[PDB]
């Protein structure tokens, strides 16, 4: 995007001042859309010495004589050329700038326009800057952030010591990663993405995307009327144990609710009977185990079962002991079908096995599972999209790193999911998603497409729950998936 | 809202 | 406004390119507001070699990659610097320009953006330009005009041989006189006035205004609860004759419907009885005349009647013969009260009398009456605001020159009224307005304020008629005035 | 239309049987539209020996096996070839025909399809035919007439001794005059006009038309926004007397309510004051008369008044005595303006005067006035469109012969008006229409166009009266004209 | 739709 | 209409 | 009404 601005100026020949004017007017129009008529509000515009601040001067200037009051507090020690030109215009148009910030200044204003730092933020915020930001955050005023709330690192979404909490963030060209990942996503408040005049070809050149409704709608497979169950694929799910009897059910129904033709579970007896007592449209094959867990003794029967399906999901509720590890790894090494690898199958996975497989894979870890898979801490892997990209590329797989924002990548393309709510922070949610992914692969979508469509619909189904989200359970999520699908169209 | 357009 | 652009560039220091960018984006946003989503439309943008065309290139460029198709036909022989910069940007962004216009080109487009000439139009349009404009006008496509429809003189509203007929005109800063006066007002279609970044102080510096709802609302006099009829003034109307018995009635009710406390008519007997048979709240004084018309024999009685009122309206239906002329002129020469002078009182008026009067006057001619008053042709006075200004200034009066757009001026300030419809093109309409003006003067408004408020409310009442406007009559207009007043608040 | 059938068969080459099939199926579809699903009804189809009966056999045949019962009573003594072919088909498809009619047969049927006589009816109906028709009319059953109810002369609308009273008449190609004029219009019930496959060029070749909404909408003059009262014309109405003071008022308002710019009445003093006491937007000029009626002493003043208008209406309430006759005739002989001639001006008119006039005229007699004008009986002129055509052609005028169906002709084109109700059978209705016609001529319509538009809108205004039509008066009709105009668009 | 029937 | 703003 | 058309 820094490249995108540079290229639009230096190669397309758009004057930097024109981009800055377009930026500032976007902010004004966005504020109108969100606040109604602006003429009765008093505005405090906080400007840094960079181009974020220059954008702020354009805002301040365009409000002069139209709103009740405008004041700029200029907080920098020097001005870039664009900021300087705009500062000059603001003053020439009669605008008041002060350079001293006063704790009680927030008193006489209704809206704070935060133009202190955008993408040029480098390093922790301290000193006056920190104080001012902490004052704004205690004030209860309406806060509108220019580009990115000041103090959010726009590449990571991390808070650099402190950051503005915005009601509205107006960003230019494309969303920044720091609007998408938390905590930045939380501080952004409502996000509007403004077109400021970059050529559309450059804007579409970005390789990381937010999964949208329109993208998911164009990926949903077709339902030709002259069809039969095999048209819509066959999934095998290897799952469950005597400790964990519920997981297979949630995964199997997850495949069926997204439109899969046939779903077969392989589950240790008698825990297999649990699935059809709840959902008799599932096939739940009893697997004879020594102690209630899959082991090498079950390898041959599972590979046999695999021959007559399109995709295999493995992992939810398998448990994690040595015999499960031996079985999961030998199985995956031999299985020549796409695999969806989750939960305890990830906990025992030997990643060499992924490298040697000819057929594809999707892995669906939460950060604790990712952390153990790559031998790092939760904090190093959480929201770490570059690590996820390297992992997917090195191991030839699609990685779905689950969290309130989910990252989906094959190492070349990375997509970010923002649907969902905290009702999904509850046992059983993951199991459902695993079924959904396998189901969509069986219907003909690529592992990456299948993952994209499933994370979005899974979170969107959660949002459609009628009562308080904290009461949502996996069973109710399943009931909601077909409404999510209908609403997507 | 009439920042941009007067009727 | 040319001064306004120059001053914003040269003294405030806004780069001309920034004004041009703001102009072009206004047009795009206005088109969205009016057409909805633009992404399915095909646009033909016609650009002249001036800054109007430069605005057009900004439009074309901002549509690239967002709509179905964009084509510019460049029709000039050379380009101003701003147009050239924008033309260069449009091409650099991948835009197609052709310089040959082809009669069938309109075929493959849905919207024509007319950026051929704006305020720089000089002289009749001929040649290719004329052909292209005539083609656009026969095409049935959606036409959006940049600044002013090409071929309208923006200072007068006249068509310079031919002009574009627009569905939507997007103008910058302030309405131009050529959007306000006909025929230009008709060719403008729907007008949006866009703020492109001129300092608000310069925009408010224009001396000619369009009468708006908000202006009229702020001028309406107060109705203090502890009031009595004298609080709201007293009007005398000298009007009527044996030929013209209806006019006094319409004028008198016009004063009462705008809230005047007392209204007295002086009308030749027995034609005076006509007024109270219809509206018994009117006082209609019988004047004894020799032959059914006012003459010098009635001077003394009229001046007596004048002593106990605040304002006098004179003229509607008096007739026009020598004795009326002698009476009207001697009366006005002696009357030391504000006068509202209409109809036959204008037809007989000696304008020297206006110069010698100490008290104020409003004159309310239609163009035929103005033409005879200044000894010019109808065509020379019609919509001739500069002539109206000179007349008002020379004779110390307010001039209300009635037409579909009405001009109201005291020689310093000129206001244009755009309310009303063709139902007012019917006998009796003028008589009503005369009463309204006198009424508002009696309530405490200046002659100019009274005229401003009355022309607006008179036309607005017409618009509120429930059935087809051609069936509107003066009597029904009167019934509508109090609803117009309520709707203004 | 007989020509039209012949030409479609013999020159276009459509087989007569195809036209007959298309006719019969039209009747079935029309019956569905009007009765809903037909499957539960029992049908008695009465067929004559001609092609009307042949149409009836096509109907009967197309109902077989779809409705509860079908029976044909064939009433002729022989069959035309088309009727014979269809009779043969009806029988081959299993249909029952009886040739004896039985008074109690109506008992077991719900719908009677009347295909006894259409346009081939010649002479009075007697004998069995008459009995059967009288039986059908006493039966209370649903009656559907094929082409024209049997016993109506399709060229005149007269009843030839007796005729079927239909709930629904399905006619082919174009309405017949006998559906349009009474009593036939009354016996027709609801009329549907079916396209049976005649070339559209032949159907449009008919010279007599029913005035439709769409025709009137395309004739309404334009209301250009930049207009003034003179744009919309000036009417003089010469009307009234000491006996008849009301008529001028109704005529003058009639011109104003259709959108005329200026309306002037000339009325004997003091009866002129009546007009402005009711409607002060009228100019009502006092005319000094010896005894309360226009006479030659008023000729010069009326011709003077005529110079400044576009059209003159004369007649309503003038009275009818020798001096009125002398005045009306000398006036019309000298008047070089279009004239609208009504009421007492018709009663005194010397028709030589019409022949010598260079300017046009519309005459608006009711049949009593027409009868006296041409020295015939009311019964010979009533609904006599050919006589009206000859009169208009001989005297170079437009004739508007008023009745529940009004005939409007210039001798070449004849139009029939079917709007209106019995509330217009009341004094003052004619006076209104006279004003309307003059008004539309003043606005730029031809005498014929003006008459077409006015008769339709006049009757349509009557229909919009909210309460029982018998309570409608002329004053309330006037109030309704602008709603009629709005509804036309 | 008035291909078949005019009112 | 989303010429200016994407949600 | 289904004289002409069956769905
Ligand atoms: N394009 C528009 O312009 C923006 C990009 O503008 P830009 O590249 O000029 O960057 P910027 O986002 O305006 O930030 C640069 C400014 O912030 C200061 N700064 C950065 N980190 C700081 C910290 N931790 N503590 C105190 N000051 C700090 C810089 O001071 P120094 O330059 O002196 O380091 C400079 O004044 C976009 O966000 C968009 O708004
Ligand atoms: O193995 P096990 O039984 O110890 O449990 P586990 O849930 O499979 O993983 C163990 C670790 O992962 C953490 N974790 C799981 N999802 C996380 C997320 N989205 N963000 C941050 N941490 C996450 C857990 O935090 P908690 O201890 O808070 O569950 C715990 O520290
Ligand atoms: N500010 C924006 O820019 C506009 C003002 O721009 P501007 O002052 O450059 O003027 P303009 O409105 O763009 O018009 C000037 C252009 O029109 C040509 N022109 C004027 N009258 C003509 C005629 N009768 N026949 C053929 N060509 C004619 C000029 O040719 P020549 O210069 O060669 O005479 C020049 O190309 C505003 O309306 C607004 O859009
Ligand atoms: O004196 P008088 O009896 O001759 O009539 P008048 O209406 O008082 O004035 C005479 C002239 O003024 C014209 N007129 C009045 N209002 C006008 C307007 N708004 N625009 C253009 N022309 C207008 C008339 O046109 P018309 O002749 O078309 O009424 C006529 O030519
Ligand atoms: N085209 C369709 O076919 C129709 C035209 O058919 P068309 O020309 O064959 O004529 P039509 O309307 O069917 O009438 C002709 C039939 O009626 C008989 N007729 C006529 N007037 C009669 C009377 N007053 N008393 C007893 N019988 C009388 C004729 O007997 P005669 O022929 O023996 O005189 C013949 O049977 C149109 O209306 C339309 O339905
Ligand atoms: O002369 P005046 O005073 O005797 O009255 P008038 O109404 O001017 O005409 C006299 C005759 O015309 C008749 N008439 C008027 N309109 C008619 C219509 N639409 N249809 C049939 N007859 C009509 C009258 O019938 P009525 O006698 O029934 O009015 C009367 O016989
Ligand atoms: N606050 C949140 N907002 C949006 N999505 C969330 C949130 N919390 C959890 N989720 C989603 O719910 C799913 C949780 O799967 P995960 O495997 O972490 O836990 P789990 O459901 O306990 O596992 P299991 O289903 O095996 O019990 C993931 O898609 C994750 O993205
Ligand atoms: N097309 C129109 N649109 C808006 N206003 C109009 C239109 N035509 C006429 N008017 C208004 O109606 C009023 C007409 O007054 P004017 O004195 O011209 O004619 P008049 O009503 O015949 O005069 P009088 O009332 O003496 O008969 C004016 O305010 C004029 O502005
Ligand atoms: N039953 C009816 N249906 C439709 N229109 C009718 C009916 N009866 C009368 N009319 C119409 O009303 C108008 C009557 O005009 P006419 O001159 O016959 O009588 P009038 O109103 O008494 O005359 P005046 O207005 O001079 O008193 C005509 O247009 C006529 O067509
Ligand atoms: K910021
Ligand atoms: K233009
Ligand atoms: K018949
Ligand atoms: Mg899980
Ligand atoms: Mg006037
Ligand atoms: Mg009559």
């Amino acid at each position: 995007m820094k490249e995108i601005d540079e290229l639009t100026i230096k190669e397309y020949g758009v004057d930097s001042r024109i981009l800055m004017e377009r930026a500032g007017i976007s902010v004004v129009l966005a504020m109108e859309e969100e606040l109604g008529n602006l003429s009765d509000y008093r505005f405090l515009v906080l400007c840094g010495g960079g181009n974020n601040g220059g954008d702020g001067f354009v805002v301040a200037r365009n409000l002069l004589g139209v709103v009740k009051d405008v004041l700029v507090v200029f907080l920098g020690k020097k001005k870039t050329p664009d900021c300087e030109y705009n500062y000059g215009l603001y003053k020439k148009f009669g605008g008041k700038v002060v350079e001293q910030f006063e704790p009680s200044i927030l008193n006489e204003f209704d809206v704070v326009v935060d133009a202190i730092f955008g993408t040029g933020l480098r390093g922790e915020i301290t000193g006056e800057y920190a104080e001012i930001i902490n004052l704004v955050n205690k004030s209860g005023k309406v806060v509108v952030s220019v580009d990115v709330p000041s103090g959010i690192d726009s590449n990571t979404g991390k808070v650099l010591r402190t950051a503005v909490k915005a009601d509205l963030t107006v960003t230019f060209g494309v969303p920044k990663i720091g609007h998408i990942l938390f905590p930045g996503r939380d501080l952004t408040g409502k996000l509007k993405v403004a077109n400021i005049g970059h050529p559309v070809h450059l804007i579409n050149s970005i390789n990381r995307y937010v999964i949208t409704r329109e993208m998911v709608r164009s990926l949903l497979p077709e339902r030709p009327r002259d069809s039969h169950k095999g048209t819509y694929g066959k999934v095998l799910i290897i799952a469950g144990s005597r400790l964990y009897s519920g997981a297979p059910v949630l995964s199997g129904m997850g495949s069926l609710k997204v439109g899969t033709g046939l779903v077969k579970l392989a589950v240790p007896f008698p825990q297999n009977l649990i699935a059809t007592s709840r959902f008799p449209e599932l096939i739940s094959v009893p697997i004879d185990t020594e102690k209630g867990f899959f082991s090498l003794q079950n390898l041959q029967e599972c590979l046999e079962l695999s021959k007559d399906v399109d995709v295999v999901a493995i992992g939810p509720g398998l448990g994690n002991n040595e015999h499960v590890r031996e079985f999961v790894n030998e199985f995956l090494k031999t299985l020549e079908k796409p695999a969806v690898i989750d939960a305890d199958a990830i906990n025992v996975l030997d990643t060499s096995v992924l490298k040697e497989r000819k057929s594809p894979a999707v892995l669906t870890p939460h950060p604790g599972e990712m952390a153990r898979l790559v031998k790092k801490t939760v904090g190093d892997v959480k929201y770490n999209y570059e690590l996820a990209e390297e992992f997917a590329k090195e191991n030839d797989c699609v990685l779905v790193l689950k969290s309130a924002t989910t990252i989906v990548t094959d190492g070349e393309k990375t997509l970010f999911n923002i649907t969902g709510n905290t009702g999904l922070s509850k046992g059983g949610s993951g199991d459902v998603l695993t079924g959904m992914i396998a189901g969509f692969i069986a219907q003909g979508l690529s592992p990456l497409e299948a993952s994209t469509v499933s994370v979005y619909l899974h979170g969107f189904a959660a949002e459609l729950f009628e009562q308080d989200e904290r009461g949502l359970t996996a069973s109710e999520l399943l009931r909601l998936i077909p409404e999510a699908i209908r609403r997507l169209k | 809202p009439a920042w941009l357009f007067e009727a």
